DNA sequence: CGAACCTGGTCTTGACTCCATTGCCGGATTTGTATTAGACTGGCAGGGTTGCCCCGAAGCGGGCG
DNA sequence: CGCCCGCTTCGGGGCAACCCTGCGTCTAATACAAATCCGGCAATGGAGTCAAGACCAGGTTCG
């Protein structure tokens, strides 16, 4: 135990709290329903505010008065009884409520399972019976009193009855003897025989009524007796009656209660261990839903055996009470007071209590005791759990009170907001603004925000610097903004890191660090080449600015998240400080050539030499500053400071042409050489045309082969020269600019007489509407790329509209078709095609009609875009959730397996053709084992980084298959290794041994989720990683063999003839909408079909490949299929980011055969602790578990961790804390999220304990130095 | 909430004891121990003429002398502007 | 715009001194179960004989003083409410009818 | 070099005096309990939505005759 | 050759967890006792205050 908690912790174990812990918690009995007096406002004595019960309100203060001084702590007044201290003891004193009857629990009665109806074998609807007064209950029960007398209780049981029988005799003899009278009296006068029938039946309905309550007297005393002998334990007598009527007989022979004091004496003469045998014997020898029922009750009777718990506190004697600091009764200004609405429960509950007491000591009968009971166990029901069983207990206005629990579930609980994040000091926001003058590691602010943030740093300054004598006129000349203060707030911002943020961050990039520098005005300038990674534009977005302040955090922030050290993706390794949309343009324009422009070199030589060479570029800008050379035309320099390429290098020196003294001719433009001057020196020349793909694969060169500040500096470089010719460019847009197509109209004409055949054939009869529908579908999309052909012929090349496009620097074609063209075919609101279409384009001008029907797809458009986000950030959130403890560990697991890449196959003519997808499959891998080429010399051995070279190497030497190591086949126990995990994306080199590398998986698939525009979209991906059943499931085979293709009636018979002898397996229900799957051609009966092959087309579930191809090839379709969806958006992710999740799949086996070491079927435990133990089993017992490989969702495997805390703020946070209290499971601390809630050092990074201990000590060689 | 620690007083409280210190450290051992004595400044117990005359052994006069005198002697601006800027 | 609240208490700021501070006595009170528990009183202060303990019921002091017991009467009672309405002759006159009924119906 | 004096804290004593500390008493106000005799004898949020788990008919195949 | 009987399979029911188609004024006092506030003198007794007035000790001036 720990009450003082001083930093140090190693567990948290929960527990089912006891009477006697909870009177032992508590400083005082509350026994009052009274909070503050009316008139003073002061809180009343044995009240819920109690200064003796909570402490004292004012610091160091008692009630009365007496003592007011520091110098009487600690004693209690003897007076008033306030012990005095300080007034944050009221914060954390508890107090109790004594009850005067036992109370159930509503949480271990009414959840499903109900633990109580499990633990005493009841049903929930007689245990609902019970403890609320509405049924008795047999609470024991005498069986040898019972056995030893029922001789003579059955004698006195005949003596009565016969009693009855003698009595109704008489009575019987009585009416016989009246109905005699009646017919010597009817047959002695003039009578009707009529009337005198009617009297003599009269007479015999009288008996008869003799007889049957007679006989009704006889089955109310037979019936007792049977239930007297049917007297069992555990045993409801509803209606009362026969409960009173069986008390006074025999009350000395059982006992028997209602309610909770019943279900307490029930747990009282309870043993755990009779019952726990028995349903061991049971479980043993049983079959069906006994065994099952049977099994669902040992997990809770074990569940209480196993640990040091005991049944009896699910009924509760003493209730206690939250500290009054935690439900304040607040005054606003004007006396409006403000409760905390647990009081009005807290009250109910003392009020009923007292009301109880009250009636017992008066003496009152049954029906009000038992109404006051039910009244004080549904007060107490409410103040745990409102709204649960029944109608909730509401305020004014019909709004259901905030019970105890609601301060832990759902969206508004402790649990769900403390994983939502708190709020932060020393932060601000602002609008941002373009910042085209900053370096890369430099970020502007507003100095009057700035001025703001840095407060007590420049009143430390400017009381250090004598301007202010102490701290308060140094804030009131920071607060009237004296002129001294701007010199003093640059001193203290110089060489100081801050934080920049813009919601919703996305990924890793989302929060970059930054240097500071003061810039006028009001809104936070940005650097222009980060707004790729921030996903930010300038139509009015916000960014917030926080503030790092101890020394880890300024180290943290100047070394791990600097701007100008995170240039590359976290996911695929492109880079994200590119240039863009106008620098890319600028470089463009700089870049190309232009065939005979001014100052154009001719070798032409005649009479006049060549004119067109150059002795250096300092000669050709001078010519080029006079209005003789255009930067864009072809010149034959002289250079002697650019490293030429490799041929020519080679051709004219051989072996190192170092270039800084050397000198070589080279036909270019003055453009290309003015570009490649930005380049660094050791980097060779160009010579191309710089298209975006051409600057990624330069900035992708520079980042492998050379450090990163050559890559921030060059990256600068290449912005500044690229806005500087984007202006020159001279790309502007005017309608005259927008050139339409010449024979448009005749295009247009034809296909309009097409599309008049076609509907004049359907105005024949001839066809139906849906066929005419795709008849005209097709024919309009002819059209329209008719029309988009002769545009893009029509067009020439330095357009401003095609040069923007064709550079790569925005916008694709069809929006250029749109604009000058025609718009084509337009959706429907469901996604059908109108036929019509729209002919116009936005030059022309739409008209009415054409222009309502583009709205339908533009708002569809809209709302898919809403709706689309909001699931991104769920998959994300369910990642994360999931694969959060997935950190590198070790540096090296020294495993031998690995998985095999394809890693281009080659062709029918021999040639090895590279695979398209490599560098998202086998790059940035470590190989598992060594590469031998036609049995020859090994080319590349094991442990090597499979970078650019040594892929092309292997591809020159002409293997293909490679076994490289992954994520898949490492075997840490806790996470992965360093060398199973390959390259880190973000930095080139080798990945370290604290990186988290889980949840930048989880980022970095779950980021691009909003541009995945559509069973094809994220559901798809989310029905993938989720494990479940498919809509369009094809079958699979079992095995090999030719087909029994049947195509039945409206649905096929799918049967597979087996290849041996085996049996032929059906598939009932394949409805004709699928087709048949083509492969090597499409399908035909008799087809020789594989192990695993799909049978139709669509996608097979992955449960039944599991079952069927083991373990292996489940990860290598689940990696494919999802890999499959995020290539139609040309979105490139590495294949070890899903690798991780797949991993946190498969860790669990299912168990079918129990063995002999504390088991159950249909349990699934970790693999690694189900060997584990089995490794040791097998000695002393040796019945070894048989377990199988099972395939669960994110969502299933996210919740069965060993951390209740973790779970706690998933989902059903009272059905996870109850199970948790049940078990006493105690909680290690281990995962990264526990460590945030608690406040303390998350184990990643920085916080491993490799790297929180090193020690520092200056080397005594250089400790003499001074 | 506003019964809360404002955190710019609290850190002013506390120079204000370190500056309290220094300057009746700037006195004599008599007359910081009679003024410490008389408000109470190392106990929070405020004593009276009496108790500082019986823990000095003088009379209660002298102990009142002594007291206006420091008084007087602390009623400077050269030994009191930096007290005078805390309020 | 904005609405501030208050607590109805005083926030002090001291310095939470450990060594010198007003010494104290200790008296042990029990309760009628056998519970015992220790009050730290004032020194210059009088010690109270019955105190109400961390329990919640009311405990008298572990040495014998022998304070007033009990100084109280029962409230009132039924029998209180029937004698101060109607007379004993009264009552014996219902009393001797009950009586020779109970007599007619048991042995009568 | 010796005597007279000025003024430094230093300290006692006599007188004044002033304000907290109980303390009583009378009244004002404030809060808590008992009492009202014709006869009067079983009510009302409330449903609706969504999703998932547990038991019952039912084919049905294997044991049974 | 037909027939029972539990085993598995799907249906239906039942139930557990979240929003608004949600969101009223009421007899009327009296009688009395206890507790408590509080207002105003009525003893102070200790604590502060003024003033005289003495106490030499070492510069300061004068012989
Ligand atoms: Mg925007
Ligand atoms: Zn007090
Ligand atoms: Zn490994």
């Amino acid at each position: 135990g720990a009450m003082l908690d001083v930093n140090f912790f190693d567990e948290l174990r929960i527990g089912l709290a006891t009477a006697e812990d909870i009177r032992q918690w508590s400083y005082g009995e509350v026994k009052k329903p009274e909070t503050i007096n009316y008139r003073t406002l002061k809180p009343e004595k044995d009240g819920l505010f109690c200064e003796k019960i909570f402490g004292p309100t004012r610091d160091w203060e008692c009630y009365c008065g007496k003592y007011k001084r520091v110098r009487f702590k600690g004693i209690i007044c003897e007076r008033c009884g306030v012990e005095v201290t300080r007034a944050k003891v009221r914060r954390e004193r508890m107090g109790h409520i004594e009850l005067a009857a036992p109370v159930t629990h509503i949480w271990y009665f009414k959840g499903v399972p109900s633990r109580l109806g499990y633990l005493l074998d009841l049903a929930p609807k007689d245990l609902e019976k019970i403890i609320y007064f509405a049924a008795y209950v047999i609470t024991s029960v005498d069986e040898e009193m019972r056995h030893n007398e029922l001789s003579t209780l059955e004698a006195e049981m005949a003596v009565e009855r016969k009693a009855v029988e003698d009595q109704r005799d008489g009575e019987l003899e009585a009416r016989a003897q009246k109905l005699e009278a009646d017919l010597a009296e009817l047959e002695a006068e003039g009578a009707k025989a009529d009337a005198r029938r009617k009297v003599r039946d009269g007479g015999e309905r009288e008996m008869r009524q003799i007889r049957d309550r007679a006989q009704r007297e006889l089955d109310r005393l037979e019936d007792i007796w049977s239930t007297f002998t049917k007297l069992a334990p555990k045993q409801l007598i509803v209606d009362e009656n026969l409960y009173r009527e069986l008390v006074d007989r025999y009350g000395e022979y059982f006992t028997g209660a209602m309610g909770a004091e019943s279900i307490q004496k029930l747990i009282e003469n309870f043993d755990i261990d009779a019952e726990a045998e028995s349903l061991r014997d049971v479980i043993r020898n049983g079959k069906g839903q006994k065994k099952l029922r049977a099994l669902k009750r040992l997990k809770v009777v074990a569940a209480f055996q196993q640990s040091g718990n005991s049944p009896m506190g699910m009924v509760l004697d003493a209730v206690p009470v939250i500290p009054p600091e935690l439900r304040p009764m607040v005054q606003l200004d004007g006396g409006r007071f403000a409760t905390s609405d647990l009081n009005d429960l807290y009250r109910r509950v003392i009020n009923r209590n007292n009301r109880l007491k009250r009636l017992i000591d008066l003496g009152a009968p049954e029906i009000i005791v038992n109404n006051e009971k039910r009244m004080l166990q549904e007060s107490v029901d409410a103040l745990f759990d409102n709204g649960r069983r029944g109608r909730p207990v509401t305020g004014p206005g019909n709004r259901p009170l905030k019970s105890l629990s609601d301060l832990l579930k759902g969206k508004q609980g402790r649990f769900r907001q403390n994983l939502l994040g708190k709020r932060v000091d020393y932060s601000g926001r602002s609008v941002i603004v373009v910042g085209p003058q900053l370096k890369l590691h430099q970020c502007g602010l507003p100095k009057l925000m700035a001025l703001e943030l840095f407060k007590p740093f420049v009143m430390k300054r400017l009381v250090d610097l004598n301007h202010a004598q102490n701290i308060k006129s140094a804030k009131r000349m920071v607060e009237r903004q004296r002129p001294q203060v701007w010199d003093v707030l640059e001193e203290v911002i110089a060489e100081h890191p801050v934080l920049l943020n813009r919601a919703p961050t996305l990924h890793r990039l989302g929060i970059q660090a930054f240097e500071p520098m003061l810039v006028e005005g009001k809104a936070i300038q940005l650097h222009p080449l980060v707004c790729e990674a921030f996903n930010a534009d300038f139509d009015g977005d916000q960014m917030a600015v926080h503030l790092p302040l101890s020394a880890e955090a300024q180290a943290e922030a100047r070394i791990l998240m600097l701007s100008s050290n995170n240039i590359l993706s976290p996911a695929s390794g492109r880079p994200l400080a590119m240039p863009r949309l106008d620098m890319v343009t600028g470089l463009y324009y700089l870049t190309t050539e232009v065939p005979g422009d001014t100052g154009e070199y001719q070798p032409a030589s005649g009479d006049h030499p060549e004119t067109g060479v150059y002795s250096s570029p300092a000669e050709a800008i001078m010519a080029a500053d006079r209005g003789v050379l255009s930067v864009r035309a072809k010149i034959k320099v002289r250079l002697t400071q650019l490293r030429p390429p490799v041929e020519i290098e080679a051709e004219l020196f051989g072996h190192s042409g170092w270039q800084p003294g050397d000198a070589w001719m080279a036909e270019t433009t003055l453009g290309r050489v003015m570009f490649n001057e930005l380049l660094p020196l050791g980097y060779p020349f160009v010579n191309k045309q710089m298209h975006k793909k051409v600057q990624a694969a330069i900035i992708n060169d520079l980042a492998e082969r050379y450090p990163m500040i050559v890559v921030a500096q060059t990256v600068d470089k290449l912005k500044d020269a690229g806005f500087y010719w984007a202006t020159r460019s001279g790309v502007t847009v005017s309608m005259a600019d927008v050139l339409v197509p010449p024979r448009k109209k005749e295009i247009l004409d034809h296909y309009e007489e097409r599309a008049d055949k076609v509907e004049k054939q359907f105005q024949r009869g001839a066809l139906n509407h849906d066929e005419r529908n795709e008849a005209l579908v097709e024919i309009w999309k002819e059209a329209t790329d008719e029309v988009g052909q002769a545009l893009r012929e029509h067009y020439p090349d330095d357009n401003p509209i095609i040069t923007i496009v064709d550079s790569g620097a925005t916008g694709n074609f069809t929006q250029t078709r749109t604009l000058a063209g025609m718009k084509g075919l337009v959706t429907n609101p469901k996604g059908e095609f109108i036929p019509r279409p729209v002919k116009s384009s936005f030059r022309e001008g739409l008209t009415v009609l054409e222009y309502f029907i583009n709205t339908h797809g533009a708002r569809k458009g809209l709302a898919d875009t809403a709706l689309r986000t909001a699931d991104s950030g769920y998959l994300t959130r369910r990642l994360v959730d999931v694969s959060q403890d997935v950190i590198v560990r070790e540096h090296d697991c020294q495993t031998e397996r690995g998985i095999v890449v394809e890693l281009a196959e080659r062709a029918p003519d021999g040639t090895l053709i590279r695979d398209p997808y490599i560098e998202t499959s086998a790059y940035a891998r470590t190989l598992g084992t060594d590469a031998v080429d036609e049995a020859g010399n090994v080319i590349v051995e094991r442990g090597q980084d499979l970078g650019d070279p040594e892929i092309d190497a292997l591809l020159a030497a002409g293997i293909t298959q490679v076994k490289v190591r992954s994520v898949l086949t490492c075997a840490t126990s806790t996470g992965v290794c360093a060398t199973c995990y390959g390259r880190s994306m973000a930095t080139g080199k080798l990945v370290d041994i604290g990186e988290a590398v889980g949840i930048v998986a989880a980022q970095s698939i779950g980021e691009p989720g909003t541009q995945l525009t559509m069973t094809g979209g994220l559901p798809r991906v989310q029905e993938l990683f989720e494990a479940r059943v498919p809509r369009g499931k094809a079958p699979i085979a079992d095995v090999t063999g030719r087909v029994r293709l049947e195509d039945g009636e409206r649905f096929y018979k799918i049967t597979i003839v087996p290849d041996d002898g085996g049996e032929e397996v059906v598939y009932d229900k394949i409805s004709k909408r699928q087709r048949l799957r083509v492969f090597k051609r499409v399908l035909s009966d008799g087809d020789h079909v594989e192990v695993g092959q799909q049978l139709m087309e669509g996608s097979a579930d992955p449960h039944e490949v599991l079952r069927v191809q083991g373990p292996r090839e489940v990860q290598i379709h689940l990696v494919r299929e999802v890999q499959e969806v995020y290539r139609a958006q040309g979105v490139s992710i590495h294949d070890k980011h899903i690798e991780v999740i797949v991993r946190q799949m498969l860790r669990r086996v299912t168990i079918i055969d129990s063995g002999s070491t504390e088991f159950l079927p249909g349990s699934l435990i970790d693999r690694a602790e189900f060997e584990a133990e089995n490794r040791r089993v097998v000695a002393e017992g040796g019945e070894p578990a048989a377990g199988r490989p099972v395939l669960m969702g994110i969502t299933k495997a996210s919740l069965a961790t060993d951390s209740w805390l973790s779970a706690a703020s998933f989902q059903e946070t009272t059905r996870v804390l109850t199970d948790a209290a049940i078990n006493c499971r105690s909680d290690k601390l281990n995962g990264l999220k526990e460590n945030v809630i608690i406040g303390k050092l998350i184990p990643a990074g920085t916080g491993i304990n490799r790297y929180r201990n090193i020690a520092v000590q200056p080397t005594e060689e250089a400790r003499a130095a001074a | 909430d506003s019964e809360a620690v404002v955190a710019v007083d609290a850190v002013s409280f506390t120079l204000l004891q370190d500056q309290l210190q220094s300057v009746l450290d700037t006195l004599s051992e008599r007359e910081a121990g009679v003024v410490r004595l008389r408000f109470g400044l190392t106990d929070g117990q405020p004593r009276t003429l009496d108790e500082i005359g019986q823990v000095y052994g003088v009379t209660r006069e002298r102990i009142r002398q002594i007291e206006s005198k420091t008084m007087s002697k602390l009623r400077h601006p050269s030994r009191s502007q930096v007290l005078r800027d805390y309020l | 715009r904005v609405l501030r609240g208050s607590r109805l208490g005083a926030v002090s700021y001291e310095t939470d001194r450990n060594h010198d501070l007003a010494p104290r006595q200790i008296a042990r009170y029990r309760t009628d179960n056998g519970e015992e528990f220790e009050v730290p009183f004032a020194d210059d202060a009088e010690i109270p004989g019955t105190w109400l303990c961390r329990n919640g019921m009311e405990g008298t002091l572990i040495e014998g003083d022998l304070p007033e017991p009990k100084k109280v009467k029962p409230p009132r009672t039924h029998w209180d409410m029937l004698l101060e309405r109607r007379s004993i002759e009264e009552l014996e006159e219902l009393l001797k009818e009950r009586l020779e009924l109970i007599r007619s119906r048991r042995r009568g």
